[PDB]
């Protein structure tokens, strides 16, 4: 499912400007 | 007041600030430090009190050496003198401004429900009315700046706050700038950056609809339209054009959501010949009260905790790191007019 991709993908937290 | 008047008459207050600016000035001698609120890419904003008045502040401080390093000099400066001079219901407020041997200040209206993004990620997502609600405001509050002719381009549930009255208060002004014709600066979470951006073309305020595609898609979700493990990849996905929507999203939402995800610039709601209205009337804002919104006179979907004028209950913890200040000046040139 598209959540559970969210999830693995280490881009659920705080983003910021750059990275 | 009709919108053509009230925008003119908001023209004409924020020229005269644009040209003489206010004296707001202060020390940092003077505030209190409470605790850290948030941190970003550039700056840490900090909870403070102000040891005569005893009123609480966001100070946001920003290392000028780190300033210069990430090449944000003319964009820090573009944040400050925007926000002197903006007035607007959905804006933060900007108190004071100054600067020390070492750093750059800002100190605004503390925001004390804590961003959007804590509430949509525990929560999981806003319901359609609830997603609506905020919408609305970003949508009067792009009206006023591109009225000015700024742009904002850094759209995101880091950079709305909620008050107390369960209103949002867009701030970070970062990347905001005055752009009558076209700019070029590669910037914007990525996640939100618009097409035109990546592909390195030159791009107007409607940069800010196509985030505001990507917000209310987040909002009623619960996780953006394109996102991937490195930010290169996430650009692809923002080229490619091909947004997939969940089950539950209404037939309303996401028609509106494939008029401002719109790749091409001709057909991207908000840069038609009607302008922001075709977003006002699409069919999802039926039944929004466009004014009642702007004179808050709407009951917000919900409204933060609060136990106290410096409680930050509503904010995650940060570790603290120590404020130094040089006892020589630092970068006395690259910040000479701030
Ligand atoms: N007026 C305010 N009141 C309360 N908290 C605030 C206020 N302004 C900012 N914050 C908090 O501090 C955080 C960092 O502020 P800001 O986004 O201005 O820094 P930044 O370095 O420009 O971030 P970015 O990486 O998005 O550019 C915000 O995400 C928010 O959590
Ligand atoms: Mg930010
Ligand atoms: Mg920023």
């Amino acid at each position: 499912t598209t959540y559970a991709d969210f999830i693995a993908s280490g881009r659920t937290g705080r983003r910021n400007a750059i990275h | 007041e009709s919108v053509k008047e009230f925008l003119a008459k908001a023209k004409e207050d924020f020229l005269k600030k644009w040209e003489s600016p206010a004296q707001n000035t202060a020390h940092l001698d003077q505030f209190e430090r409470i605790k850290t609120l948030g941190t970003g890419s550039f700056g840490r904003v900090m909870l403070v009190k102000h040891k005569e008045t005893g009123n609480h502040y966001a100070m946001k401080i920003l290392d000028k050496q780190k300033v210069v390093k990430l090449k944000q000099i003319e964009h820090t400066l573009n944040e400050k003198r925007i926000l002197q001079a903006v007035n607007f219901p959905f804006l933060v407020k900007l108190e004071f401004s100054f600067k020390d041997n070492s750093n750059l200040y800002m100190v605004m209206e503390y925001v004390p429900g804590g961003e959007m993004f804590s509430h949509l990620r525990r929560i999981g997502r806003f319901s359609e009315p609830h997603a609506r609600f905020y919408a609305a405001q970003i949508v009067l509050t792009f009206e006023y700046l591109h009225s000015l002719d700024l742009i904002y381009r850094d759209l995101k549930p880091e950079n709305l706050l909620i008050d107390q009255q369960g209103y949002i208060q867009v701030t970070d002004f970062g990347f905001a700038k005055r752009v009558k014709g076209r700019t070029w600066t590669l910037c914007g979470t990525p996640e939100y950056r618009a097409p035109e951006i990546i592909l390195s073309k030159g791009y107007n305020k409607a940069v800010d609809w196509w985030a505001l595609g990507v917000l209310i898609y987040e909002m009623a979700a619960g996780y953006p339209p394109f996102f991937a493990d490195q930010p290169i990849q996430i650009y692809e996905k923002i080229v490619s054009g091909k947004v997939r929507f969940p089950s539950h999203f209404s037939s309303d939402l996401k028609d509106l959501l494939r008029n401002l995800l719109q790749v091409d610039l001709t057909k991207r709601f908000g840069n038609l010949k009607n302008g922001v209205n075709d977003i006002k009337n699409h069919k999802w804002f039926a039944t929004t009260d466009w004014i009642a919104i702007y004179q808050r006179k709407v009951e917000a979907p919900f409204i933060p905790k609060f136990k106290g004028p410096g409680d930050t209950s509503n904010f995650d913890d940060y570790e603290e790191e120590e404020i130094r200040v040089s006892i020589n000046e630092k970068c006395g040139k690259e910040f000479s007019e701030f």
